[PDB]
Parts: structure tokens; C-alpha cells; sequence
């Protein structure tokens, strides 16, 4: 049960706070 | 941080105090006397 | 710790299983001894002579765990020459294994991509620990992991022996092309 | 009676829990730091409460394993992590603490098979068992078991989330053997990380505290000074009470050896004098030079420097007083009689006071120049400071950097979270 | 067991030749034992060995074996480390601590100095002689060695340091360098005539001793960095 | 299916990142 395939996902949705700039981004264009 | 035990009237003055607080002993009068003895 | 680098700066091969036993039995408690001693382990890295000389990539693996360099372990693993295997599980002898495992697995889908051949094949070793995990998983038998393993390594072989995780052919076996329509774009 | 204060303040932790718990799947770090600190002044103001901790949710040691063996993963992490708190702060002192430190070791247990909303919140309530550990080390001794673990989750922490207690733990190591463990911090300088976040802002002025103690170990006043400055920056919190006056004494200490003369006009604090006063007098013999007077505050003071681990640094400045003298002098004039300085300083005479002129060329006080003739001492101190091409850089660069440091503009348009 | 090694004490070794053959028999001792992986029964043992082993840096000092010397005083040290709550006490240990200690001043490692420094508070305080000798020589160094440079060596003779002072005395300091003599000063042959004279860089001491465009390329960089966060 | 999840998270990511890059060029445009 090798931990490999089971970091990437935590990894990504830490990552995921490109989210939180993405809205950001969107409220200066609106 | 805590984990740590160790533990004008009387302040604004320390560095005039200090700074001469050893002298004082002319009084700027035996400093007068000591002028005209020149 | 001094010990270490002194007995280090000796020259015999005793002295270096003695080097061999403090270090492996301390790798964290005393650690800027060793990451000084670096010089003198790489040195002795290469050399034929050192009966141990595997064992010198063995210490390269195990004590820069704080040296975070992941090409360093890569190249620390791909020395080992033995004990890469044996390191099944520890407390992170298996981290260090699965980033090699990961690092085999992005070089085995970047040399594949090309397709004219003359790719440069990977040190032995590293594929071999691949198939052993392989093999850890089949006997874990969970086939999902296998075979996102396999397409992942980008190899048909270890894609189709996947089917031997179960054997049973209810769905994934015969059915997960499916999930794998769904989630790649590779034509 | 009793039970009321009891009845009224034990109960809104309920709430807490149900809130941590609700955000868990939400997902921490920007909910949970409020509850870390009702934690910590609950602790502070501290019977039935193992009783009351019984099972909050199906679907004083029996209380403490009563709750998993019933009906039973942040909240669990969390309860597990303040069942100590009641003999904590009750400080019992006995092998309770023997009796505490097993459910620190569940709790590591458990963490460590946890894993990012654990690594969030269960990650950082780490970093205050691992004070308990400490405080429980320190009780009875000190021990490298809890440096194993942490050296081990080093690697951890190099995953997607990482706390910096570690450091300050490491640091506790260090600081327990004190002066006999130096090497620790040698691998400390090669082990240093980034930890630029500094989501705690207490660990960062920890750590720098004990990293200016580690440089002034070796003299290097020229940064210790700013270093220790900066911690003492870091500190908004009240921290009173033997809390900063170590930080205290260690700069002004590392100052005077540095040849800086301060007054105590700066700091005057109500509750330092009584245990700063020995530094006072120190200071006061330094700046006139009274060797006999050094001597006699040394002696009768032998120990809080012993007690504070700087007597050495006070026992090597009582020759560096030299120095500290001079730095006013070569400031004052602008071609000094090197027999004169020599009367001033009550040197033995004119080849000591150009040995010593000399022995003080190398970095610091502006430069003498000395040409070895009538002209004894130069110390021309460079000119043209006018913000003219002189400052060209010295009056372009410091700008410079100070509107580069603008970044906290970036930082304030990037943080704005607009939620949905 | 453990034999031909403490019966040489007593004679020590006004020759050499005791080297050849006390080198391979530590080997042997370290086969028989790894230094210290962790059995306070083998500590019982360490002991044993530890009056070979701090001989060990007497012989590379008495030979000037620098390699040796910072080898086997290395070993010395972990043995300290060890928690060794057993270790008996010697006079050995201060003696030896302070060779180090001049040593360490002698190979200008002055950090490493005082690191020792503070890992003997007890021992300095006021008593240890033995020790007393190179902190007085640090203080006089930081303070004018030069002038003091036989004063330390006249305030005693020895303190089981014969060679040991030997080593800082020949290694005499030349921070000097940064002033004017030979016939300027003229004071401070040999001397002036090493590497041609004094240590050999510069001159004869009597004779040795503004451009925007060049800072145009450099703030030109600068000046497109405030632009640059002005992007975005 | 652990796999599965990370396969969708990263495409995820891809397509939330493209997203943002694209709405950065617009707003530049648009100060025009």
C-alpha cells in the first residue's frame, strides 16, 4: 500500500488556495 | 513565551545623572577657584 | 560525534565498519558531523577497494535525510547496490523509496514518449525496487493501485499482469478501461 | 459555589469543539488559532472536569481511556491533546507527569497515522505537547528521545505543511546541556530553513533569541546586536516576569562588550531593576574604567551571570573595557598626541598606546592612520557624508532597500480571501 | 587481556619505535569494542582503554603528529560526551582539556577557543591551574600578546605544557603587518629578511604604503525592478 | 480508488490554473 498515491492528493489540494486567488482575480475584473 | 523565572522624579534623569555622576565634586566653584589659581 | 570524523580520517577497513556501525546506529542524533564528513564519504563512495563499498551510498541515502537534495537520495538509492530493496518500510527509508519509485515513473513516461528507441535506460536497481513494491501491492491484491502504478510507469507489461491481482474479472479487470477513457488523453 | 465558575466556564469549550469540529471539513488554520488560544487561557484559569470530558460525542486515568474504549478525528486529536492540562497547570510534579507523557505518546501515535486539516490544527497543538514534553523533560531531565522524533518528522515537515517549533525545540536541547552543547548549533546553521511564514510570530523571536545567544558565544557582536534587537522587536505580549529580562541582560551585555555605552533611560522598566541592578553597576564601572571598582561588582556579583550563563562573556569584557574606552576617544578628536591618549587611557606609554592604536586599526572606529611620527595619531574620519556623491550609495542603496520593501504591498493585494 | 599496553606507562618511551606496534594493538582495541554505538560493563572497559587512547595525542604531540594529535584528541572528547556518570575523575582530563585549548588559540580557530571555553565553566572559574595558563595567554592575546607574548611564558615556567607552550610560542603572531617600519620604524634581521623580509607581501614597509557610468549599468537594474512589481 | 481522485484533482488543478492566467490577461486588456 505504497504512500505514493496517496500524497499527490493532499499535495494538489493544498495547492487548491490557486482557487482562492482565482476569485480574487475575478472580483477586480467584475 | 512564558517558561522563564528569573523574576523628573526618578526617571528621564538617569543619563544626566550618569553621565556626570562621578563628578560634581568641584561644584563648578572649586572648578571656579581652581580657574583663577591659573 | 567526533569520533566519527576521526575514525573517518583512519584508513582501514575495519575502521570503516566501525564508521559504518556508529553511523547507521546514530543518523539524526549527530548530524553536522556527517554532513561535514561528506567530502570523506563521497570519497570513498567510489572504490572498489572499500569492501563496503555499497555501503557508502547506503550512508549517502540514509543521513541526508536532512539534506533534502532529492537527486542526492536518487543517486544515493542508485548506489546502494543491496540494502535499496531490503529497506521495505521504515520511518523514512519508505519516503525516500516512494520518491524514488516516483522519480523512475516520471522518467519511465518521459523516455517512453519518445518513440524511435535510444532511450537511456535507468540504473537496474530502481526498477527493481518498482516491481518489488509491485509485488507488495499484489499481495496487498489492490488492483486499482496496481495498475495507476502501471499506466503511470507507462508499461503495458505491469498493466496487464494487473489482472492477476484478483482474478476475478467482476469489473476493473474487465471494466476500469472505462475509468481510464475518462481520466487520459494520450491517443 | 464552586461549581459555578466551574458550571459557566467548562461548558463553552463544548462550543469551541463543535465549532472546530464543523470547520474541520471545511478547513483550518484560519478557525482553529482562536481556539488554540481559548485553549491556552483556559489552561491558565484551568475535579468533575474529567468527568465532564466524558465522550462528548458517540455518533481521573479511567476518565483519561474511558472515552475511546466507549462509543468513539480533529475533535478526538484535540481531546487526546488537553487531558494533561489539569495536572499541567496544577504542575502536580509526580509521576502523574509519568502518567501524562503515555498519552502524549498515544497522541504522537495517533498523529503520526493521521497523515491536511490534522496538519492544520492536530500538527501545531504538537508543537505545545511538545512543550509539555519539554516542561515533563525538564521535571525530572532532559532527553534526546523527543530530539529522535523530531529529527524524524524534520522530513514531515518538509511535506506540504511544516511548523517551526521544531527549531525552538532544538534549541531547548541545546540550551539544557547550555554551554557545554556548542555543536548543536553548528548543525543548527546548516539545518536553518526558510519558516518565512512565521504563522506563530512567538517561535520566530524565540528561536532568534537563542540563535543572538549562539552568535555572542563566539563575539560576533556586529550582527548579535541587530539580531537580539529585532527579537526583542517581536515581543507585544507582556512576557515581564524573568520572562524578557534575560533577553535583556544578554543584549545590553553583548552591547557594552561591543564598546556601546547605554543609559538606562532606554528600557527603566518598573519591573526589572531589582534583577537588573547588578548589569547597572557593571555598566556604570565600565564607562569611567575603574578596574577596582570592575572587580569588586564581579566578586560580589558572582553569581546571575554564573546563574545566567554569561559569566564568561563579563570575565573576557573586563579586558575588552580597553577598547570600549578608546572607541570615545578616537570618535572625539581628529588628530590625537599619542602620549596624551596614552595619559588618558593611563597606558603604560608611547610604544603601548601605538601597539594598542595599532591592535584597534582592524574594523570598527573609523580608520587612524597612523604615520608612525610627529603626527601619532591621524583617525581622519572620512568626509563629504552630504548626500552627494559620497552617500552617492550610502544615501541611494538605504533607500533602496527601504522602498523594496514595498513587498508588503503585494502581500496585501494577494491576501484578500473574498469568500465565494 | 588488553596487555602490552599499560606496562609501557611507567617507562613511557624515550624512543619511537613503541609506536609501530601500540598503533596496531589500537586497532585490536577497537576491533574488540566499537567506540561507543549505546552495558556499563564495557564502560568498565572504555576506562581501560582511555588511558591509551588520551596517550594517544602524547605521542603524535611528542612527535608532532598534527593528524594524529587532532584524530586521537577527537576520540578523548567523545569520551567525555558519554555520559559515563561512573567516569572517575583525573587530573589527566584538566591537563589534557588545556592542550586543546592552547592548541586551539594556536591554530587561530578563536571561535572554537571560547566554544571550549564554556564547556568547562566549573573548571575555570578560579581554580584549575592547569587550564589558568592559556586563558591568561586568550586575554593577553586579545589584549596585547605582543608586549605579553613572555610575559604569560614567564609566569609559568610549565604546568605540564613544556612542548605544549612550545607549539603557540613558535607560532608567534604577525597581525602587525597593517603599519610602517624598516626605516620608518625601523623596530617592532631574519625577520626582515624572510620571504625577502617580513612575511613577504607588500613592499619595503618605508615605500609600501568617482565614475557614475560604471554605476549606470548597475542602477539601470534596479530602476527596472520598481518597475517590474508595477506590472502586476 | 485513490488514484482516481488524484487523476481529477490534478486535471482539476490544470484547469483551475489555465482559468487564471486567462482571466489575468483580460483584466490587463481591459485597463486599455
Amino acid at each position: 500500500q505504497y504512500y505514493l498515491s496517496k500524497i499527490e492528493e493532499l499535495q494538489l489540494i493544498v495547492n487548491d488556495k490557486s482557487q482562492n486567488l482565482r476569485r480574487l482575480q475575478a472580483q477586480r475584473n467584475e | 513565551e512564558k517558561k522563564q523565572p528569573v523574576d523628573e522624579d526618578n526617571w528621564d534623569d538617569d543619563n544626566v545623572e550618569d553621565d556626570f555622576s562621578n563628578q560634581l565634586r568641584a561644584e563648578l566653584e572649586k572648578h571656579g577657584y581652581k580657574m583663577e589659581t591659573s | 560525534a567526533a569520533g566519527i570524523i576521526s575514525l573517518l580520517d583512519e584508513d582501514e577497513p575495519q575502521l570503516k565498519e566501525f564508521a559504518l556501525h556508529k553511523l547507521n546506529a546514530v543518523v539524526n542524533d549527530f548530524w553536522a558531523e556527517i554532513s561535514e564528513s561528506v567530502d570523506k564519504i563521497e570519497v570513498l563512495y567510489e572504490d572498489e577497494g572499500f569492501r563496503s563499498r555499497q555501503f557508502a551510498a547506503l550512508v549517502a541515502s540514509k543521513v541526508f535525510y536532512h539534506l533534502g537534495a532529492f537527486e542526492e537520495s536518487l543517486n544515493y538509492a542508485l548506489g546502494a547496490g543491496d540494502l535499496f530493496n531490503v529497506n521495505d518500510n521504515s520511518e523514512y527509508v519508505e519516503t525516500i523509496i516512494a520518491k524514488c519509485i516516483d522519480h523512475y515513473t516520471k522518467q519511465c513516461v518521459e523516455n517512453a514518449d519518445l518513440p524511435e528507441g535510444e532511450k537511456k535506460p535507468i540504473d537496474q536497481r530502481l526498477e527493481g525496487i518498482v516491481n518489488k513494491m509491485f509485488q507488495r501491492c499484489l499481495d496487498d491484491h489492490k488492483y486499482k493501485q496496481a495498475i495507476g502504478i502501471a499506466l503511470e510507469t507507462r508499461r503495458l507489461d505491469v498493466f496487464e499482469k494487473t489482472i492477476l491481482e484478483s482474478n476475478d474479472v467482476p469489473g476493473m479487470l474487465a471494466y476500469s478501461l472505462k475509468l481510464c477513457m475518462s481520466l487520459m488523453q494520450n491517443k | 459555589p464552586p461549581p459555578a465558575p466551574q458550571d459557566v466556564e467548562m461548558k463553552e469549550e463544548a462550543a469551541t469543539g463543535g465549532g472546530s469540529t464543523g470547520e474541520a471539513d471545511g478547513a483550518a488554520a484560519e478557525h482553529s488559532q482562536r481556539e488554540l488560544d481559548t485553549v491556552t487561557l483556559e489552561d491558565i484559569k484551568e475535579g468533575k472536569e474529567p468527568r465532564f470530558v466524558l465522550r462528548a460525542l458517540r455518533m481521573l486515568l479511567p476518565f483519561l481511556e474511558e472515552p475511546m474504549d466507549t462509543e468513539a478525528r480533529p475533535r478526538t486529536g484535540k481531546a487526546a491533546s488537553t487531558p494533561l492540562l489539569p495536572e499541567v497547570e496544577a504542575y502536580l510534579q509526580l509521576l502523574v507527569v509519568i502518567f501524562m507523557m503515555n498519552s502524549k505518546r498515544y497522541k504522537e501515535a495517533q498523529k503520526i497515522s493521521d497523515d491536511t486539516q490534522n496538519r492544520r490544527a492536530l500538527d501545531l497543538v504538537a508543537a505545545k505537547c511538545y512543550y509539555y514534553h519539554a516542561r515533563v523533560y525538564e521535571f525530572l531531565d532532559k532527553l534526546d528521545v523527543v530530539r529522535s522524533f523530531l529529527h524524524a518528522r524534520l522530513r514531515t515537515a518538509t511535506l506540504r505543511h511544516d511548523a517551526d517549533g521544531q527549531a525552538t525545540l532544538l534549541n531547548l536541547l541545546l540550551r539544557n546541556y547550555l554551554h557545554y552543547s556548542l555543536y548543536d548549533q553548528a548543525e543548527k546553521l546548516v539545518s536553518k530553513s526558510v519558516f518565512p511564514e512565521q504563522a506563530n510570530n512567538n517561535e520566530w523571536a524565540r528561536y532568534l533569541y537563542y540563535t543572538g545567544r549562539i552568535k555572542a558565544i563566539q563575539l560576533e557582536y556586529s550582527e548579535a546586536r541587530r539580531t537580539m534587537t529585532n527579537a526583542l522587536r517581536k515581543a507585544p505580549q507582556h512576557t515581564a516576569v524573568g520572562f524578557k529580562q534575560t533577553v535583556h541582560k544578554l543584549l545590553i551585555v553583548v552591547e557594552l562588550l561591543l564598546g556601546e555605552i547605554p543609559d538606562r533611560l532606554q528600557f527603566r522598566q518598573p519591573s526589572l531593576k531589582r534583577s537588573l541592578m547588578p548589569y547597572f553597576l557593571l555598566t556604570q564601572a565600565v564607562r569611567t574604567g575603574n578596574l577596582a571598582k570592575f572587580n569588586q561588582v564581579l566578586d560580589q556579583f558572582g553569581e546571575k551571570f554564573q546563574a545566567d550563563g554569561t559569566y564568561t562573556l563579563i570575565i573576557r569584557l573586563r579586558h575588552n573595557v580597553i577598547k570600549t574606552g578608546v572607541r570615545m576617544i578616537s570618535l572625539s578628536y581628529s588628530r590625537i598626541s599619542l602620549a596624551d591618549i596614552a595619559q588618558k587611557l593611563q597606558l603604560d606609554s608611547p610604544e603601548d598606546a601605538e601597539f594598542i592604536v595599532a591592535k584597534a586599526i582592524r574594523d570598527g572606529v573609523i580608520e587612524a592612520s597612523i604615520n608612525h611620527e610627529k603626527g601619532y595619531v591621524q583617525s581622519k574620519e572620512m568626509i563629504d557624508i552630504y548626500s552627494t556623491r559620497e552617500p552617492q550609495l550610502a544615501f541611494h542603496q538605504r533607500i533602496s532597500f527601504c522602498l523594496d520593501i514595498h513587498n508588503m504591498s503585494v502581500k496585501a493585494m494577494r491576501f484578500p480571501p473574498k469568500s465565494y | 587481556m588488553y596487555e602490552q599496553l599499560k606496562g609501557e606507562w611507567n617507562r613511557k618511551s624515550p624512543n619511537l619505535s613503541k609506536c609501530g606496534e601500540e598503533l596496531g594493538r589500537l586497532k585490536l582495541v577497537l576491533l574488540e569494542l566499537n567506540f561507543l554505538p549505546t552495558t556499563k560493563l564495557t564502560k568498565q572497559q572504555l576506562i581501560l582503554a582511555r588511558d591509551i587512547l588520551e596517550i594517544g595525542a602524547q605521542w603524535s604531540i611528542l612527535r608532532k603528529d598534527i593528524p594524529s594529535f587532532e584524530r586521537y584528541m577527537a576520540q578523548l572528547k567523545c569520551y567525555y560526551f558519554d555520559y559515563k556518570e561512573q567516569l572517575p575523575e583525573s587530573a589527566y582530563m584538566h591537563q589534557l582539556l588545556g592542550l586543546n585549548l592552547l592548541f586551539l588559540l594556536s591554530q587561530n580557530r578563536v571561535a572554537e577557543f571560547h566554544t571550549e571555553l564554556e564547556r568547562l565553566p566549573a573548571k575555570d572559574i578560579q581554580t584549575n591551574v592547569y587550564i589558568k595558563h592559556p586563558v591568561s595567554l586568550e586575554q593577553y592575546l586579545m589584549e596585547g600578546s605582543y608586549n605579553k607574548v613572555f610575559l604569560a611564558k614567564g609566569n609559568i615556567p610549565a604546568e605540564s605544557y613544556t612542548f605544549f607552550i612550545d607549539i603557540l610560542l613558535d607560532t608567534i603572531r604577525d597581525e602587525i603587518a597593517g603599519c610602517i617600519e624598516k626605516a620608518y620604524e625601523k623596530i617592532l634581521t631574519d625577520y626582515a629578511k624572510k620571504r625577502g623580509w617580513v612575511l613577504g607581501p607588500n613592499n619595503y614597509y618605508s615605500f609600501a604604503s568617482t565614475t557614475i557610468p560604471s554605476t549606470e549599468l548597475a542602477k539601470q537594474v534596479i530602476e527596472y525592478a520598481r518597475q517590474l512589481e508595477m506590472i502586476v | 480508488d485513490l488514484y482516481s481522485r488524484y487523476k481529477k484533482l490534478q486535471q482539476e488543478l490544470e484547469f483551475l490554473e489555465v482559468q487564471e492566467e486567462y482571466i489575468k490577461d483580460e483584466q490587463k486588456n481591459l485597463k486599455k
